[PDB]
């Protein structure tokens, strides 16, 4: 069966997980100011994840051909959702329900989260793992993941954008590609396209919960200054 | 003034 052209391009724009892991692992060796040292390392890791996500958005087809005011507005709207989705798909590729995989490749056991994390983080992780299980049951592959990511990037009410017809095109074009792909390849357990969209709704709800967790840490004054994610949290 | 912008308008 054929594959939509928009997906095939999104596949070739995807950075391989090894060079992103090395770049992030390499940036975590750079020295910094002390005052927990692992909490500081995890914040920086998440930060570097968001940088390579911006680097991915910069290379995409419709995003590149967009002026800066619109580029910023899109990313400001979808940043945590793109971070959550990146974590989720990592867990899909990491088929181990007893632990979570980090972008650096280190595994953290769920038992470790359950006794060392607060309720908010632990809730947030368990909820995310529930979505991981549903995506594995729906047999999420890489063609849809790339398509999903591109839908998240542009899934914004068109009022807030200036180069508006360019964006409208993208949304329809990405929905049709995901529709066309799931119909030819997954015709067995119901409306895959619809189920995947229902996942988008859950990724949005997870990303708000994630934003609430950052706000909790922020009120605790435990968040390192200059942190990229809390600066995103405030625009 | 902004951070996102900085990242966006970066090398290459
Ligand atoms: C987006 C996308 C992000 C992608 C990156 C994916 C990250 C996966 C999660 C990492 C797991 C690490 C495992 C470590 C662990 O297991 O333990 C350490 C916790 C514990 O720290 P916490 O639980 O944050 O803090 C409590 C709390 O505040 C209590 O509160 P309460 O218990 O009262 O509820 C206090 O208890 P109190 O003492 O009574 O106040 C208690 O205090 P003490 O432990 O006693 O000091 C205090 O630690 O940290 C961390 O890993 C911080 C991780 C930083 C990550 C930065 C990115 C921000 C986004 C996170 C989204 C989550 C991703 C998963 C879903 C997507």
């Amino acid at each position: 069966p054929n594959v939509p052209e928009l997906i095939l391009q999104l596949l070739q724009l995807e950075p391989d997980e090894d060079q992103v892991r090395a770049r992030i692992l390499g940036s975590l060796q750079e020295p910094t100011k002390s005052r927990p040292a692992a909490f500081g390392l995890l914040c920086r890791m998440a930060d570097q994840t968001f940088i390579s996500i911006v680097d991915w958005a910069r290379r995409c087809m419709v995003f590149k051909e967009l002026e800066v005011a619109d580029q910023m507005t899109l990313l400001q709207n979808c940043w945590s959702e793109l971070l959550v989705f990146d974590h989720i798909y990592r867990q899909v590729q990491h088929g181990k329900e007893g632990s979570i995989l980090l972008v650096t490749g280190q595994e953290v056991e769920l038992t470790t989260v359950a006794t060392q994390a607060g309720s908010l983080l632990h809730s947030l992780v368990l909820r995310a793992q529930e979505l991981v299980l549903q995506l594995l049951a729906l047999q999420l592959d890489r063609q849809e993941f790339v398509c999903l990511k591109f839908i998240i990037l542009f899934s914004l009410d068109l009022k807030f954008l200036n180069n508006h017809i360019l964006v409208k095109d993208a949304q329809e074009k990405a929905n049709a590609a995901l529709l066309d792909y799931t119909l030819c390849h997954y015709p067995h357990s119901g409306d895959k396209f619809q189920q995947l969209l229902l996942c988008l709704v859950e990724v949005r709800a997870l990303s708000m919960q994630a934003k609430e967790y950052l706000y909790h840490k922020h009120l605790g004054n435990e968040m390192p200054r200059n942190n990229l994610l809390i600066e995103m949290l405030q625009a | 003034p902004s951070l996102l912008k900085k990242l966006l308008l970066a090398p290459a």
